[PDB]
RNA sequence: UUUACUGCAGCCUGUCGUUGGGUUGUGGUUCUGGAUGUACAGUGUAGGUAGGAGGCAUCGAAGCGGGUGCGCCAGCAUUCGUGGAGCCGUCCUUGGGACACUACCCUUCCGGGACUACGACCCUAACUCUGAGAAGAGGACCCCGAUAGGUGGGCAGUUUG
RNA sequence: CAUCUCAGUAGGAGCGGGAAAAGAAAUCAAUUGAGAUGCCGUAAGUAACGGCGAGUGAAACCGGCACAGUUCAAACCGAA
């Protein structure tokens, strides 16, 4: 079958446990844990899934792996009077995903460009990373390009902290249709938060 | 395996260089990895210095199932330079000698004796 | 919630009960030696430590650093030490455990290799080494236990200066006093059964008695471990 | 305040992940050498069972050995031989099962090799501590995330007509 | 009074414009149909939840306001 490398880029990450990837894994998980919270990489650790996602090589694109403990909310217990329903905080996860987590940190860390997506690029027992792709919206590059120029509007400032990107949306509930969705759509907030 | 001699790689170079000049050669990943999948190339060149190193992982055991004679360089910046382009090409392939075909079939005899 | 007790207190760092690092002269610990050396040096004085209540050694050694030295007894201004690996057996010198001769007297040893020190440190303390097998070392600690330690330690040869410091009663609450203004230590301490139900758990009642058994269990939650810590007799002996 | 009712932190312990490479004892999983299948024996070893029997055999079939799969040191296999016939059974050892080659697909035998889960031991490369660093000391234990059970006036909400 | 209610309310942190959010079916229907989103009316105090107590509580069909659809990744060419 002709088939293009990315094809094979996606097969060989498709099961990490059972390829050579493993090896690789082992590896890089020593030079990942020596660094820090936010790191700026040359390339992807993945092409095709950044392809995908709306990755091009040009100018005022950006990738980075970002770094997210394991675990739920940790809470702290209430110093004063509940009612025995709202005392208990250690089985309470929170509501916010880690992919969340890992954006906002990215965009806090990096105030003039704006976040487009991420994926997950790999985990052990203390730590999760993701790989967060930013575009700069006053570049040249980008404001001549006609597939990425819906950025340089009044719209998308802070776009990966109001819940816009995709996994902002799943975390939303909004990722469907139909059953399910009643209180979900246009927003949260919309319904006194009875959603999600 | 055993890697090859210095001079088998240069000679890999040079046939590189008359094919360029005078036959045809995919260079590029993407390329060179269909050209394989459809099965003309004469002879698969490939640098080790990929990080990460997916970009050719999947080229030797796919040459190997196809029977290609591939071909292992140190670096991109001299592959890339031998194609003729200013910027640096992980992998190419040699899809029609044009004239370098001898070094083809040596190269290939070599290879053997090398595997 | 009744109030916190002392001990959380401790725990939380507050200034009452810090330390007054300000006062003490200087950390003691070995000297350190890379693999294969062998420095030496000159006492130059011998000096009082606040923190201890006992004498300290300054050195000053060849390659120009000076460092406070735990100070065994008998070290004189003077006389020079052979820290390493080649020193020999005698008062003062720092060598290692594993080729220290039994019955000998030693002081300040480490817990694992280049640790500076941290067993038998207070006034005229000194341990002793039994038996020497081929992996480990048995030194009697001054508690009266066996510890099993590493061959390739160090600890300098002799006991610690100062011996005999609890011979002297304080006979008065104002000599204690004046000791206890270099320590984190509190001074004076309310007993527990002269406060209140909130204060404490012995606390309360028309006439002061613990009202619950003293000894605790060692799982007892934070705030509770309180009196005999997971005792395993009580009394003295009959 | 407590051995009032209901809960929650802290702590103790099992299981899952982080988490690797060997030493062997475990059990099947899984695989070979024989239908191993045999008491009323046998000329025969129920070539499971079974077209209740018909092809093999100096063009290879027998009684015996320490005994060759194995068992009743009998004897179907032809194996290392030994004599140089065990043929089917409509002479069924007339059967627990009565038996003949292209069938053993299956009592079994079980280097049990093989991935697995357990108990113990060893190793270093993950990981942890110390050091400016070389390096040293531990080590797949501990810490950590999740889950299950306990103890728990440390703390919370209430009741006490 | 402990689940429940008060209530995702009061309060907090982050981001942000003249509006914002949503938005072109892996949808809703029922036998056979409709054809992006938002807002208003109704369905309806109904279905559903609940010491089945007190209480909480929708959506689709249908009628209106206003109407608008498209862009990447890959297969083919390989710097055009
Ligand atoms: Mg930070
Ligand atoms: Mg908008
Ligand atoms: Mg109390
Ligand atoms: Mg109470
Ligand atoms: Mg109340
Ligand atoms: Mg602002
Ligand atoms: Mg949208
Ligand atoms: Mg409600």
């Amino acid at each position: 079958m002709v088939k293009s490398f990315y094809g094979y880029v996606r097969d060989a990450w498709k099961n990490p446990d059972e390829t050579y990837v493993n090896e690789l894994r082992w590896e890089r998980l020593q030079v990942w844990r020596k660094q820090g919270s936010v790191t700026r990489i040359e390339r992807p650790t993945r092409i095709d899934r950044a392809r995908s996602l709306g990755y091009k090589a040009k100018q005022g694109i950006v990738v980075v792996r970002v770094n997210v403990r394991r675990g739920g909310l940790g809470h702290v217990r209430p110093n004063r009077g509940r009612r025995t329903q709202k005392m208990g905080k250690n089985k309470v996860s929170g509501g916010m995903s880690i992919q969340r987590i890992a954006e906002v940190r990215a965009d806090r860390r990096y105030p003039n460009l704006e976040v487009l997506n991420s994926y997950w690029v790999g985990e052990d027992g203390k730590h999760k990373w993701f790989e967060v792709i930013l575009v700069d919206p006053h570049h040249p590059v980008i404001k001549s390009d006609k597939n990425l120029n819906w950025v340089c509007d009044p719209s998308s400032r802070g776009r990966a902290t109001r819940g816009k990107t995709s996994a902002g949306r799943k975390g939303r509930g909004m990722a469907t249709r139909g059953k399910g969705t009643e209180k979900t759509r246009p927003s949260i907030r919309a319904y006194k938060s009875r959603g999600k | 395996k055993f890697d090859v001699p210095e001079e088998l790689t240069n000679k890999a170079l040079e046939a590189l260089e008359l094919a360029r000049d005078t036959g045809k050669i995919k260079k590029g990943t993407n390329e060179a990895t269909k050209a394989i999948e459809r099965g003309n190339a004469k002879l698969v060149l490939i640098a080790e210095d990929i990080e990460p190193a997916e970009i050719v992982a999947h080229i030797g055991p796919l040459s190997e199932e196809k029977k290609a004679p591939y071909i292992f360089i140190k670096n991109q910046k001299e592959l890339g330079a031998a194609s003729g382009l200013g910027v640096s090409c992980a992998t190419v392939a040699i899809v029609d000698a044009g004239k370098a075909a001898e070094m083809v079939q040596d190269i290939a005899q070599k290879l053997e004796a090398l595997k | 919630m009744g109030k916190r007790l002392i001990s959380q207190n401790r725990g939380r760092g507050t200034p009452t009960y810090r330390a007054p690092s300000h006062k003490y002269k200087a950390d003691l610990r070995h000297p350190r030696v890379d693999e294969n050396s062998s420095l030496r040096g000159e006492v130059v004085g011998i000096e009082h430590d606040p923190a201890r209540s006992a004498p300290i050694a300054k050195v000053a050694f060849e390659n120009g650093e000076e460092l406070f030295l735990l100070a065994s007894e008998g070290i004189a201004v003077g006389n020079i030490i052979e820290c390493g690996d080649d020193a020999e057996v005698k008062p003062g010198n720092i060598v290692p455990i594993g080729n220290v001769p039994e019955g000998f007297f030693i002081c300040n040893v480490e817990s694992k290799p280049n640790d500076g020190g941290k067993f038998v440190r207070s006034s005229g303390v000194y341990a002793t080494v039994v038996t020497h097998e081929a992996t480990r070392t048995a030194v009697s600690m001054p508690s009266g236990n066996i510890k099993w330690l590493n061959p390739k330690c160090r600890a300098v040869v002799g006991i610690v200066a100062g011996s005999g410091r609890v011979d002297r009663p304080w006979l008065k609450a104002g000599k204690k006093y004046h000791k206890m203004k270099t320590r984190a230590a509190k001074y004076p301490r309310v007993s527990a059964v002269a406060m209140n139900p909130r204060d404490h758990p012995f606390g309360g009642g028309a006439w002061k008695h613990p009202g619950k058994p003293t000894t605790v269990s060692r799982n007892a939650p934070p705030g509770r471990k309180v009196g005999l810590i997971a005792a395993r007799r009580t009394g003295m002996k009959r």
